[PDB]
This record gives structure tokens, C-alpha cells and sequence, in this order.
């Protein structure tokens, strides 16, 4: 009872390894691409342009209120810097 | 300081004041006239790497 593979099974199954081993280096640099991308997010994020207009402001209202509405309504004519290294304009011109 | 009425010529902008025209350097054009980064450029850069810059909007 000579229970061995087929031989075209058997052949085959010589360039296995190589395909094992492609795979270990793939699901690697996979998640690793994905973890860089989630830990920063806690997410994967969808990209912006996927996004409806709507749902573009929504996402983006809160950024804008933390990062320009604030300064500009708490400005000072002392606050800025003297050197001029200040924010530059949300749509640069 | 220099007169009320200059003042007032100053800030006048239209003879006719039913529409409203803000003023813009410039007209967003990408993204359907939005922003993607409403950042620095420091944190644009910064935030696809290191956590702390998104607030998790929820
Ligand atoms: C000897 C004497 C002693 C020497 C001592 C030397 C000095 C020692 C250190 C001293 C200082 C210690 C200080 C400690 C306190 C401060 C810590 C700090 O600041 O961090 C806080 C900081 C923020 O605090 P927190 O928010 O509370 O952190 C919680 C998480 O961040 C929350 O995470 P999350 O829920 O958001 O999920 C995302 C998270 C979750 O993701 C993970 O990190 C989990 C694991 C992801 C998959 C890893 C797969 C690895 C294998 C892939 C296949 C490789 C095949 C090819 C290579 C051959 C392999 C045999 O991932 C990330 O955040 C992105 C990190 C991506 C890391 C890059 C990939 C790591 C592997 C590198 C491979 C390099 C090439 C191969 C080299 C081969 C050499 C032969 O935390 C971090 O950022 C954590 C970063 C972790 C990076 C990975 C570390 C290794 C993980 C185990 C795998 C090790 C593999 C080794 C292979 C060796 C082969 C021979
Ligand atoms: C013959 C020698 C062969 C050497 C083979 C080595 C191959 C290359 C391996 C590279 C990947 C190694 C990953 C190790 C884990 C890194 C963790 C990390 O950086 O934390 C991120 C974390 C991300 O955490 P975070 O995103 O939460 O940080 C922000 C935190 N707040 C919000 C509070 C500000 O960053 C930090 O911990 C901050 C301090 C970073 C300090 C600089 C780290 C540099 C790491 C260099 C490793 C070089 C290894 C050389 C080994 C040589 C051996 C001889």
C-alpha cells in the first residue's frame, strides 16, 4: 500500500516553498503598511476624495475650528511672531 | 481716527448690497472647492506617522 502523492501533485509541489515564503514577506510588509496606517488614526481612515461634500465638511469642520477659527478670534496684535513664521493661509495664494 | 465718513467710504465695497460677494485671494478649486489638510505642513506630514494629531472627531 503504497500511499504516495501523484506525481504531477509531487512535481508541483517542489516550488511550494518559494510560494510559503512570498507569502510570509507579503502578509508582512502588508501589516506593516497597515499598522503604520491605523496607529497614527486609531482607524483606517477613509480617503478624503472617497467622501461626499457634505460629508467632507463634516469631517473637516472640526480641524478647521481648532486650527483657524480659534487663533483667529483670539487674536492679538501681540501674538504673532515677530519673525513671521506664522501659519500659512488655509488656501495659499 | 482720520473721520467717521472715511471710515465708512472705506469699508463700502457695492453700490447695491442685496448679494454678497466675499472676498477670496483666491477660489478653492481641488477636492470640489475643499481642503484635504487643514494643517501645518509639520503636521501633515507628521500626523500619517505619529499619533496625537487627530482628535477623533467622535
Ligand atoms: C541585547 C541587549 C539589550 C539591548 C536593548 C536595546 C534597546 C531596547 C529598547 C530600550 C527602550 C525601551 C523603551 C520602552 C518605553 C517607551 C516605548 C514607546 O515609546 O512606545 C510607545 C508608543 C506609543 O504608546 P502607545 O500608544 O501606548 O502604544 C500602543 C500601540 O502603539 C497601539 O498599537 P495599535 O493598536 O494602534 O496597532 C498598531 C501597532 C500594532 O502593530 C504592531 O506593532 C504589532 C506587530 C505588527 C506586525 C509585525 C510583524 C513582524 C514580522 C513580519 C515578517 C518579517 C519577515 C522578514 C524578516 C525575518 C523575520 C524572521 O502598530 C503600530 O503602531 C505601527 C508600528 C509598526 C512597526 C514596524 C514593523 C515591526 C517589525 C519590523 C521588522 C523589520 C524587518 C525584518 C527584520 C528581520 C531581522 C532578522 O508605542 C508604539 O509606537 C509601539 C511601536 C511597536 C513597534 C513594533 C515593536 C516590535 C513588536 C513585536 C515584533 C518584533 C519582531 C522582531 C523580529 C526579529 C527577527 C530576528
Ligand atoms: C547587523 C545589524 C542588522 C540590523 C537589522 C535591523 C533592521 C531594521 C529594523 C527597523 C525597525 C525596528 C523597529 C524597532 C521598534 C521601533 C519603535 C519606535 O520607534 O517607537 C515608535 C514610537 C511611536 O509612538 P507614538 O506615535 O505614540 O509617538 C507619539 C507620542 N506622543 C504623542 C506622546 C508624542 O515613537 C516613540 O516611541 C517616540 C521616540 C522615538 C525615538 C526614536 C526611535 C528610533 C528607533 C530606531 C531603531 C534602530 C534599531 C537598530 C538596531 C541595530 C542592531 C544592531
Amino acid at each position: 500500500v503504497n500511499t504516495a502523492y501523484p506525481t504531477p501533485l509531487k512535481t508541483i509541489l517542489k516550488t511550494t516553498p518559494a510560494f510559503v515564503v512570498y507569502f510570509v514577506f507579503g502578509l508582512g510588509f502588508s501589516t506593516v503598511i497597515y499598522d503604520v496606517v491605523y496607529h497614527p488614526k486609531d482607524r483606517i481612515e477613509r480617503f478624503y476624495f472617497r467622501s461626499s461634500k457634505f460629508e467632507r465638511l463634516s469631517r473637516k469642520r472640526d480641524e478647521k475650528l481648532r486650527h483657524y477659527f480659534k487663533p483667529a478670534i483670539e487674536w492679538q496684535p501681540w501674538y504673532n511672531t515677530s519673525t513671521n513664521n506664522n501659519t500659512r493661509p488655509l488656501l495659499r495664494y | 481716527v482720520h473721520g467717521e465718513e472715511y471710515a465708512q467710504k472705506m469699508q463700502k465695497r457695492f453700490h447695491q448690497t442685496d448679494i454678497w460677494a466675499p472676498f477670496r485671494h483666491r477660489y478653492a478649486y481641488m477636492y470640489n472647492s475643499s481642503n484635504k489638510n487643514v494643517k501645518d505642513y509639520k503636521q501633515v506630514t507628521l500626523s500619517r506617522y505619529i499619533n496625537g494629531f487627530d482628535k477623533f472627531n467622535v
